[PDB]
RNA sequence: GGGGGGAACCUGGGGAACUGAAACAUCUCAGUACCCAGAGGAGAGGAAAGAGAAAUCGACUCCCUGAGUAGCGGCGAGCGA
RNA sequence: CUGUUGGGAAGCAGCGCCAGAGAGGGUGAAAGCCCCGUAGGCGAAAGGUGGGGGGAUAGGUGAGGGUACCCGAGUACCCCGUGGUUCGUGGAGCCAUGGGGGAAUCUGGGCGGACCACCGCCUAAGGCUAAGUACUCCGGGUGACCGAUAGCGCACCAGUACCGUGAGGGAAAGGUGAAAAGAACCCCGGGAGGGGAGUGAAAUAGAGCCUGAAACCGUGGGCUUACAAGCAGUCACGGCCCCGAGGGGUUGUGGCGUGCCUAUUGAAGCAUGAGCCGGCGACUCACGGUCGUGGGCGAGCUUAAGCCGUUGAGGCGGAGGCGUAGGGAAACCGAGUCCGAACAGGGCGCAGCGGCCGCAAAGUCCGCGGCCGUGGACCCGAAACCGGGC
RNA sequence: GUGGAGCCUGGGAGUGAGGGCGCGAGCGAUAACGUCCGCGUCCGAGCGCGGGAACAACCGAGACCGCCAGCUAAGGCCCCC
RNA sequence: GGAUGACCCCAGGCGGUAGGGGAGCGUUCCCGAUGCCGAUGAAGGCCGACCCGCGAGGGCGGCUGGAGGUAAGGGAAGUGC
RNA sequence: GGGCCUGACUGCGAGGCCUGCAAGCCGAGCAGGGGCGAAAGCCGGGCCUAGUGAACCGGUGGUCCCGUGUGGAAGGGCCAU
């Protein structure tokens, strides 16, 4: 039968034009307080997964 | 379609079989002891081959050093000898020599001998 | 040229990989498998997409992020697909979203956008929306924007 | 492109059509792997150890008997049991890209014209039906059944009288297809069949 | 007039567990297996107190597609209009 | 039809003929023309069907204006407990309903995802309804389906023998020959069996019957062996025997030499498995994915279900899918966009060869191959768990 | 320095029980065919070959095939040899 | 070198378990085939010190067998113990 | 030790350290609005290396982005915690 979309993958990622994997920065959740604010700020931006990690990734979005 | 095992087995099963003609008991009887008793005689006929080199030169070898000692010396000496003599013949040819040409040995001998 | 003749080119139709078929083949007894353990074992592992040994995985770290959508679902609203000048070019006269569908540009359901990449030719072009540089190109050219609604 | 012999009652002349060039074996051979595989019953089937007769339970003990371990006598494992990965019920068809078919209709025919085995009728002379009539016709027309015939036309009268021949296949224009064209040595078509093979390689 | 039978198919009344979740309880398996009642050559459904945004369509059934979309989900495994 | 070889002609040879019939099976071997058929035609007094054609019957059919009589009740509706839906308590509507409460008759009511308004949709609480759909005990047709360990459990007197108190389990077992011409009669023997005779093309086709492998048992012959130390062979030489500057068989002496498989750091291993032989016996298929690859077309590529045709013929079908633009949670903007006060900085994006022609290419479709996902997913094996019965 | 070198993109793995030895340590008892790290090696996969009486890892040496030819390596040259 | 995988010449590599890759052999079935081999003997069996091939194998001969078999080139798998 | 102070900034961030991933770490420089200093300049906590916890679910403040025919509303997203 057809492949399922991993919705779990589908909510927290983004494959991007050039078929990179896209994700928030994790670590800003909660515990924030003592952080500062370089830390803070640069949690709030997207990265690029690791190759291995995003391919994996990749082929749990088979129809994006 | 359906691809029975038919002839092919038994066809196999020949070959090694008649490879192991003269084999004792199962051993030329039975396909798995022929197979068995065929790796080990494979081995040793690729093994036995490389060492029916040796054994031969081993004999020519014992064979020199008989007629060299009529002549009052031993192998060794005689091949240093014929080295710088400049002789070439080979041993299994000295053997030759020792057995079927005593003249033509005495006369190496002579020379082998004389060269040191 | 007649049926005896009738070849595939070099490659098209390549043999399969057989294993567990005899020592010589290079890919007998364990059939390529290697010796023991989960993978080599009929049913096999996990998914390897995104099992990791079961610590917690790769995936399920990152956080989830946005607008995930609620019962009743998706929110009907007008949808708009771009197409850029470049690809009007081929047209003389008019273009119109039917037509634009019809050459395998514009997708049906949706509206269309005209976009900027490329330059702008002197055609009455109808549309729901306009970019800014579109606009600017196909007034300069002479063309003539019309707006749908 | 090519000069194609029309036989008629005013004689034999020439006709010119456009058909490729270039023949690209490969292409005729797939789309003649398809219409073999499509043509395909698919009806070869065993059963497996779930689907044959013999029951679940388990033979003999799983310990202490000092025989092997078994299930129940279905296993594949044993004489009677069921088949590991037989053959099932199957669809060999599959959608062969329809410009390849065409074109390869059209490579076909243009083989065939280019050895000067494509030939041309206007009609049929005599040939109501009867084998011995299109018989006498075909050795006027220069087949004397030493060269297999694939006969194109409409007209039914012409196909009946024809079909019985050896080395002969009929069709109609509807019909054609390159398995047939590419099996035989000959190809004849009325100009009405050859009207309707130009529609189709359009 | 009923009663009883019929290989599958069908509707209705009841309805598991292994297993999967690399443990497990919600969840899955699955309204499946199976028991029961009933029908019939089919059964069910059917002529809008519908759909759901089109100023629209127009009973029901069944196939393709829509779509693994929308969503659902110890937002896990998965489930899925 | 004839000739010919042959036990037999349908083989080979000569000369013919049919074909809307050269599908296929038989006949002593290989047959268009010998038989059964095949193409094309024909056929029901009786019973069944009859969704097609015809006929009948039931039944159907108006417009203003007024009246406010009727328009499905323990129902709607609300609350509580649940089920159904993609919806697992969620913002939880809708449909259904076990408990409680409980209306109205169009100025009535239900619905459009809590609720409210507005704007629309629809008429609950009675019933029926062909067809298009599912299945295959049954009949027929057809296989890049099996061919007696296969294929149904059963080709055969099988759901049998047999096993079990019972539910229930559940086999093995096909083939003389063209024709029985199935061996009169004699001989040995109680018989069985054999030897002659006879039949047959053939009888080691003789019914314990086609072929008739292998393990296994024997008779006959060649070579060899009773002072010898062995994973059984191998290399060398010599003896003997055989077929005829060579080969084959055998093996006295000399040299060398730790079975196979499995599992292991490491096995000849005193670690697993195997008595031997024959046969059966384990990486597949569908659908999706990802790469590679052979082609087709290329800013485009491709059709699904179906419909027409065919009866091993293909065509139509553009609904839809992938691609042609990205960025952003989104509104939204767009070769950009997001963060930002920023025209800052940053993230993620954007930009063929030759001579208008050809050539290559995005991409996409089909084939093929590797690997992945979902399925029992390479085969065999539990102890267990659950349902219904005995 | 042109090598079964290196670097980049992608397809397919297997492995994730090692072991002996030399040198450097820890642990142990300046014990273990002990144990645990480091650098190297070999066996593993070279239970193929020569030497070491025999013997995976000590010495010699990396077996494509054939030869009744030659030179050497470690180790040997009284007989077994 | 010759132009192209025609074959000759010079040189170098070629131990191998897990495992990657390549090239082939054979089994059943389909197209090729209304053909071709076949009772002057099919398949299958038993021999062979012969021929080709590195090999898996393929030929050829004799005996058995008595009615089937199937090429060059391709296709598909219940394909090798 | 004292004076003035809140840079224990906001928007970003060249380039690196480390590293299987995910994390962790250092950070010049530009903009906004500041502190100290006459100025050069320094200040995006603390001489430094420990004082910590991914995701999911949820709370609170802000934003005013989505709001199931439409206007709101429910509920969610986003920034902060
Ligand atoms: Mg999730
Ligand atoms: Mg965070
Ligand atoms: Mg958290
Ligand atoms: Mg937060
Ligand atoms: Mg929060
Ligand atoms: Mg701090
Ligand atoms: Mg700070
Ligand atoms: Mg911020
Ligand atoms: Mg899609
Ligand atoms: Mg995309
Ligand atoms: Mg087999
Ligand atoms: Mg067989
Ligand atoms: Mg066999
Ligand atoms: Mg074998
Ligand atoms: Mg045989
Ligand atoms: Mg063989
Ligand atoms: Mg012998
Ligand atoms: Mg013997
Ligand atoms: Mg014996
Ligand atoms: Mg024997
Ligand atoms: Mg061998
Ligand atoms: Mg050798
Ligand atoms: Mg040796
Ligand atoms: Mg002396
Ligand atoms: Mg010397
Ligand atoms: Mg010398
Ligand atoms: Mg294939
Ligand atoms: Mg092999
Ligand atoms: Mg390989
Ligand atoms: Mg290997
Ligand atoms: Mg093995
Ligand atoms: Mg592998
Ligand atoms: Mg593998
Ligand atoms: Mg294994
Ligand atoms: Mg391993
Ligand atoms: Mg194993
Ligand atoms: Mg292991
Ligand atoms: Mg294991
Ligand atoms: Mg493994
Ligand atoms: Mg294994
Ligand atoms: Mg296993
Ligand atoms: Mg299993
Ligand atoms: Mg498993
Ligand atoms: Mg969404
Ligand atoms: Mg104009
Ligand atoms: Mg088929
Ligand atoms: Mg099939
Ligand atoms: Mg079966
Ligand atoms: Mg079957
Ligand atoms: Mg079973
Ligand atoms: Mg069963
Ligand atoms: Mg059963
Ligand atoms: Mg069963
Ligand atoms: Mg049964
Ligand atoms: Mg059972
Ligand atoms: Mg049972
Ligand atoms: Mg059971
Ligand atoms: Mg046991
Ligand atoms: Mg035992
Ligand atoms: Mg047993
Ligand atoms: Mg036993
Ligand atoms: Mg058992
Ligand atoms: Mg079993
Ligand atoms: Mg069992
Ligand atoms: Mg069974
Ligand atoms: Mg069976
Ligand atoms: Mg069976
Ligand atoms: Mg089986
Ligand atoms: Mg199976
Ligand atoms: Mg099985
Ligand atoms: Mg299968
Ligand atoms: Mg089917
Ligand atoms: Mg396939
Ligand atoms: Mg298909
Ligand atoms: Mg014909
Ligand atoms: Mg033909
Ligand atoms: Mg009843
Ligand atoms: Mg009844
Ligand atoms: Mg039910
Ligand atoms: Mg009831
Ligand atoms: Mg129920
Ligand atoms: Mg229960
Ligand atoms: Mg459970
Ligand atoms: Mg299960
Ligand atoms: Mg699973
Ligand atoms: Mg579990
Ligand atoms: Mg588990
Ligand atoms: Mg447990
Ligand atoms: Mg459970
Ligand atoms: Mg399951
Ligand atoms: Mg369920
Ligand atoms: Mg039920
Ligand atoms: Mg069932
Ligand atoms: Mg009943
Ligand atoms: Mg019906
Ligand atoms: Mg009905
Ligand atoms: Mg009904
Ligand atoms: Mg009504
Ligand atoms: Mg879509
Ligand atoms: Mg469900
Ligand atoms: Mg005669
Ligand atoms: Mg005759
Ligand atoms: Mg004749
Ligand atoms: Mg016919
Ligand atoms: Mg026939
Ligand atoms: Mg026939
Ligand atoms: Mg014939
Ligand atoms: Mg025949
Ligand atoms: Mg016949
Ligand atoms: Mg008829
Ligand atoms: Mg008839
Ligand atoms: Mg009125
Ligand atoms: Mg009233
Ligand atoms: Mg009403
Ligand atoms: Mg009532
Ligand atoms: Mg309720
Ligand atoms: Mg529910
Ligand atoms: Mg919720
Ligand atoms: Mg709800
Ligand atoms: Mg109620
Ligand atoms: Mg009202
Ligand atoms: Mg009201
Ligand atoms: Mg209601
Ligand atoms: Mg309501
Ligand atoms: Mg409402
Ligand atoms: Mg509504
Ligand atoms: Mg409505
Ligand atoms: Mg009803
Ligand atoms: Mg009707
Ligand atoms: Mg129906
Ligand atoms: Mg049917
Ligand atoms: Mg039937
Ligand atoms: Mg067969
Ligand atoms: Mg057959
Ligand atoms: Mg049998
Ligand atoms: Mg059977
Ligand atoms: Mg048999
Ligand atoms: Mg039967
Ligand atoms: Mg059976
Ligand atoms: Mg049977
Ligand atoms: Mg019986
Ligand atoms: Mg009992
Ligand atoms: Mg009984
Ligand atoms: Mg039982
Ligand atoms: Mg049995
Ligand atoms: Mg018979
Ligand atoms: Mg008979
Ligand atoms: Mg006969
Ligand atoms: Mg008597
Ligand atoms: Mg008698
Ligand atoms: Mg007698
Ligand atoms: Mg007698
Ligand atoms: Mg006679
Ligand atoms: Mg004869
Ligand atoms: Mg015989
Ligand atoms: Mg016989
Ligand atoms: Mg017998
Ligand atoms: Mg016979
Ligand atoms: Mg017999
Ligand atoms: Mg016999
Ligand atoms: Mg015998
Ligand atoms: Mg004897
Ligand atoms: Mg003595
Ligand atoms: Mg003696
Ligand atoms: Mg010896
Ligand atoms: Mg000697
Ligand atoms: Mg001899
Ligand atoms: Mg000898
Ligand atoms: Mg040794
Ligand atoms: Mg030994
Ligand atoms: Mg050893
Ligand atoms: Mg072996
Ligand atoms: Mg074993
Ligand atoms: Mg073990
Ligand atoms: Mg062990
Ligand atoms: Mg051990
Ligand atoms: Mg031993
Ligand atoms: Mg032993
Ligand atoms: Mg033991
Ligand atoms: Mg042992
Ligand atoms: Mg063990
Ligand atoms: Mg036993
Ligand atoms: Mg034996
Ligand atoms: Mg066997
Ligand atoms: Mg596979
Ligand atoms: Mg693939
Ligand atoms: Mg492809
Ligand atoms: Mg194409
Ligand atoms: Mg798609
Ligand atoms: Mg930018
Ligand atoms: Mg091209
Ligand atoms: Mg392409
Ligand atoms: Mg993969
Ligand atoms: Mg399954
Ligand atoms: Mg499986
Ligand atoms: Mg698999
Ligand atoms: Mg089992
Ligand atoms: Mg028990
Ligand atoms: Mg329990
Ligand atoms: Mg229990
Ligand atoms: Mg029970
Ligand atoms: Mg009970
Ligand atoms: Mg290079
Ligand atoms: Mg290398
Ligand atoms: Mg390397
Ligand atoms: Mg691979
Ligand atoms: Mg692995
Ligand atoms: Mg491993
Ligand atoms: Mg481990
Ligand atoms: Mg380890
Ligand atoms: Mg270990
Ligand atoms: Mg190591
Ligand atoms: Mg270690
Ligand atoms: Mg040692
Ligand atoms: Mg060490
Ligand atoms: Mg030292
Ligand atoms: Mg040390
Ligand atoms: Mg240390
Ligand atoms: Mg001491
Ligand atoms: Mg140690
Ligand atoms: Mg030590
Ligand atoms: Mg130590
Ligand atoms: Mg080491
Ligand atoms: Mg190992
Ligand atoms: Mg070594
Ligand atoms: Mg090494
Ligand atoms: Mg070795
Ligand atoms: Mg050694
Ligand atoms: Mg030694
Ligand atoms: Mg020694
Ligand atoms: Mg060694
Ligand atoms: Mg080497
Ligand atoms: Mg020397
Ligand atoms: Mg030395
Ligand atoms: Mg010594
Ligand atoms: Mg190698
Ligand atoms: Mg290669
Ligand atoms: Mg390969
Ligand atoms: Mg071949
Ligand atoms: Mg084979
Ligand atoms: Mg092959
Ligand atoms: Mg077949
Ligand atoms: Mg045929
Ligand atoms: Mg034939
Ligand atoms: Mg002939
Ligand atoms: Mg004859
Ligand atoms: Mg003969
Ligand atoms: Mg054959
Ligand atoms: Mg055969
Ligand atoms: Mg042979
Ligand atoms: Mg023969
Ligand atoms: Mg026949
Ligand atoms: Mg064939
Ligand atoms: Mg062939
Ligand atoms: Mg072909
Ligand atoms: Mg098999
Ligand atoms: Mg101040
Ligand atoms: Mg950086
Ligand atoms: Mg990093
Ligand atoms: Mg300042
Ligand atoms: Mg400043
Ligand atoms: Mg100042
Ligand atoms: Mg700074
Ligand atoms: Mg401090
Ligand atoms: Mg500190
Ligand atoms: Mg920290
Ligand atoms: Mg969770
Ligand atoms: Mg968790
Ligand atoms: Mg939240
Ligand atoms: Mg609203
Ligand atoms: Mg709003
Ligand atoms: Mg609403
Ligand atoms: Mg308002
Ligand atoms: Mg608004
Ligand atoms: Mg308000
Ligand atoms: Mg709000
Ligand atoms: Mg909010
Ligand atoms: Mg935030």
């Amino acid at each position: 039968p057809k492949m399922k979309t991993h919705k779990g993958a589908k909510k927290r990622v983004k494959i991007t034009a050039s078929g990179k994997v896209v994700a928030m920065k994790t670590g800003k959740r909660h515990l924030n307080w003592q952080k500062s604010g370089k830390e803070i700020r640069q949690k709030g931006r997207k990265f690029v997964l690791a190759k291995p990690e995003a391919e994996r990734i990749k082929l749990l979005l088979p129809y994006e | 379609p359906r691809a029975k095992t038919g002839v092919v087995r038994r066809r196999k099963h020949k070959k090694i079989l008649k490879l192991a003609k003269g084999y004792w008991g199962l051993r030329s009887k039975s396909f798995r002891k022929a197979r068995e008793t065929l790796f080990a005689a494979g081995n040793y006929a690729y093994a036995h081959r490389k060492r029916r080199k040796r054994d031969f030169r081993r004999l020519w070898i014992v064979r020199i050093n008989a007629a060299c000692r009529q002549h009052g010396l031993n192998y060794s000496t005689f091949i240093h000898g014929l080295k710088k003599a400049g002789i070439e013949v080979d041993r299994k040819n000295l053997a030759d020599l020792a057995v079927r040409e005593p003249q033509v040995f005495a006369e190496l001998v002579e020379r082998a001998k004389a060269a040191q | 040229m007649k049926l005896s003749d009738l070849r595939p080119n070099p490659g098209a139709n390549k043999r399969r990989k057989r294993v567990g078929r005899g020592p010589g083949s290079g890919h007998g007894k364990t059939a390529t498998r290697g010796h023991k353990g989960q993978k080599s074992r009929s049913g096999g592992l996990k998914d390897p997409r995104r099992f990791e040994g079961g610590r917690s995985t790769t995936l399920m770290r990152l956080p989830k992020r946005g607008m995930q959508g609620q019962v009743p679902g998706e929110i009907k609203r007008p949808r708009y697909q771009g197409v850029n000048l470049k690809d009007l070019a081929r047209f003389e006269g008019e273009v119109t979203p039917e037509l634009l569908v019809r050459a395998g540009l514009l997708k049906k359901g949706y509206r269309l956008k005209i976009l900027g990449e490329g330059e702008a030719k002197p055609l009455k072009v109808v549309a729901h929306a306009f970019s800014k540089s579109a606009l600017e190109k196909l007034k300069a050219a002479g063309g003539e924007p019309v707006l749908l609604e | 492109v090519y000069q194609i012999p029309v036989l008629s009652p005013s004689g034999r002349r020439e006709l010119a059509a456009d058909l490729p060039a270039e023949i690209n074996p490969h292409l005729l051979w797939e789309v003649v792997r398809w219409q073999l595989a499509k043509r395909r019953r698919g009806t070869a089937s065993t059963k497996t150890r779930g689907e044959v007769a013999y029951s679940g339970r388990k033979i003999w003990p799983q310990k202490h008997t000092g025989r092997a371990r078994h299930g129940d006598i279905g296993a594949p494992i044993f004489v009677g049991g069921g088949v590991v990965f037989g053959p099932k019920p199957r669809d060999y068809s599959y959608t062969l890209p329809k410009k390849v078919r065409k074109k390869g209709l059209a490579m076909a025919v243009a083989d065939r014209a280019r050895e000067g085995k494509l030939l041309l009728v206007e009609a049929f002379a005599g040939v109501n039906g009867k084998t011995k009539e299109f018989l006498a016709w075909a050795k006027e027309a220069g087949l004397d059944g030493s060269e297999s015939v694939l006969l194109v036309t409409g007209n039914e009268l012409v196909r009946r009288a024809a079909r019985n021949l050896p080395w002969v296949v009929t069709l109609a224009p509807e019909g054609l297809n390159v398995y047939d064209i590419v099996r035989t040595e000959r190809l004849v078509m009325d100009l009405d069949a050859w009207e309707v093979f130009q529609n189709r390689i359009g």
